[PDB]
């Protein structure tokens, strides 16, 4: 099991649409304890995004339907999906805490993995109750904030990762904390700082930075009303 | 793909 | 775990797109050893069709890609998918042999379950080698033939199930036995017998019978050339 | 759905 072998496996898995495999491959790769390359890193993240992304979508479907006598079936099912979603997120957080974040040597990746830790705790927050929920919401924000402090020290305002952090962190406020004024504030700031440094935009990724900028604008102009 | 890898909370 | 409970679970699973669940639900339902209703039956079959249907699609993807030095990865992967496909098919055949077919009390369902046994052995044949392959191909045809003998004794030529049996059995010949002249023969016959008894077509399902008739026609007119 | 349940080798 070369690292090269595992990566081909994952690239195939991806091609085949078996994302539990693609994730298991990258989780294997990650457990060899070397800093992931950018590509290695980007697969793990895509793999896991699709894995959990299917339970999130499924959960929503089952919760939409729940909102129609012996409905304790919707509930017993929801909780199965939820239990499963919690295990995927704990995988990724164990990985982030044990390997990705400590093995991270450089701004671009330190932020990326802290954003991801924010994401996954946010995902847990969607299905969490009581004490658990307060701990989740709070570790989500705490990870988002640490990535942002570092992105502000170390990256252009136009950096896709940094823009992508602002985007996710803004939604964290809107959807999870239910603080829209803050979601907007956090987003106008991130937008305005990017549109100031327009000369910094590199043609070499201009379309990505400008993509996420339009995403940011989207949410604002929706969110104002 | 970086954009894909960044699972954007989306548009 | 009422039979009623399991069925709601499966209907949800279906709605949620978690077909391993939907199949596990129906497999549970089926293990209580009562004859499945038509609806019960139709879920199990839809559930399992989607379950195995994803490995079949995945297998094809990986085998298309294989046909581009250290490619023993495509192969080690293909075989994982294959092993997994074989377990799904053995599930269903165990179920068919242990419960569905013996618990079957009536032409419509006796044929349905024998068609299905044909299908699944055909699915195994796609991934099988040597002695295994000869046994598979042969049990597939043997199950197709027994369903057909019974469909010919007991059903109209226009019966959706019976038409659907002819369709699958014809493709068995074309794709698995590589005997197109027979695939055509078997299909023209089934078509012609239906278009003779046009008065028997019931408005109450006219569109289905006529659907599958057009499928049959499709293959012929393709297959002639 | 019966047609669906009959996994047709298809068109």
């Amino acid at each position: 099991m070369d690292k090269s072998e595992l990566v081909q496996k994952a690239k195939l898995a991806e091609q085949a649409e078996r994302y539990d495999d693609m994730a298991a491959a990258m989780k294997a790769v990650t457990e060899q304890g070397h800093e992931l390359s950018n590509e290695e890193r980007n697969l793990l993240s895509v793999a896991y995004k699709n894995v959990v992304g299917a339970r999130r979508s499924s959960w929503r479907v089952i919760s939409s339907i729940e909102q129609k006598k012996k409905q304790q079936m919707g509930k017993e099912y929801r909780e199965k999906i939820e239990a499963e979603l919690q295990d995927i997120c704990n995988d990724v957080l164990e990985l982030l805490d044990k390997y990705l974040i400590p093995n991270a040597t450089q701004p671009e990746s330190k932020v990326f993995y802290l954003k991801m830790k924010g994401d996954y705790f946010r995902y847990l927050s969607e299905v969490a109750s009581g004490d658990n929920k307060q701990t989740t919401v709070s570790n989500s924000q705490q990870a988002y904030q640490e990535a942002f402090e570092i992105s502000k020290k170390e990256m252009q305002p136009t950096h896709p990762i940094r823009l992508g952090l602002a985007l996710n962190f803004s939604v964290f406020y809107y959807e999870i904390l239910n603080s829209p004024e803050k979601a907007c504030s956090l987003a106008k700031t991130a937008f305005d700082e990017a549109i100031a440094e327009l000369d910094t935009l590199n043609e070499e990724s201009y379309k990505d930075s400008t993509l996420i900028m339009q995403l940011l604008r989207d949410n604002l102009t929706l969110w104002t009303s | 793909g970086l954009l894909d890898a960044l699972d954007l909370a989306s548009k």
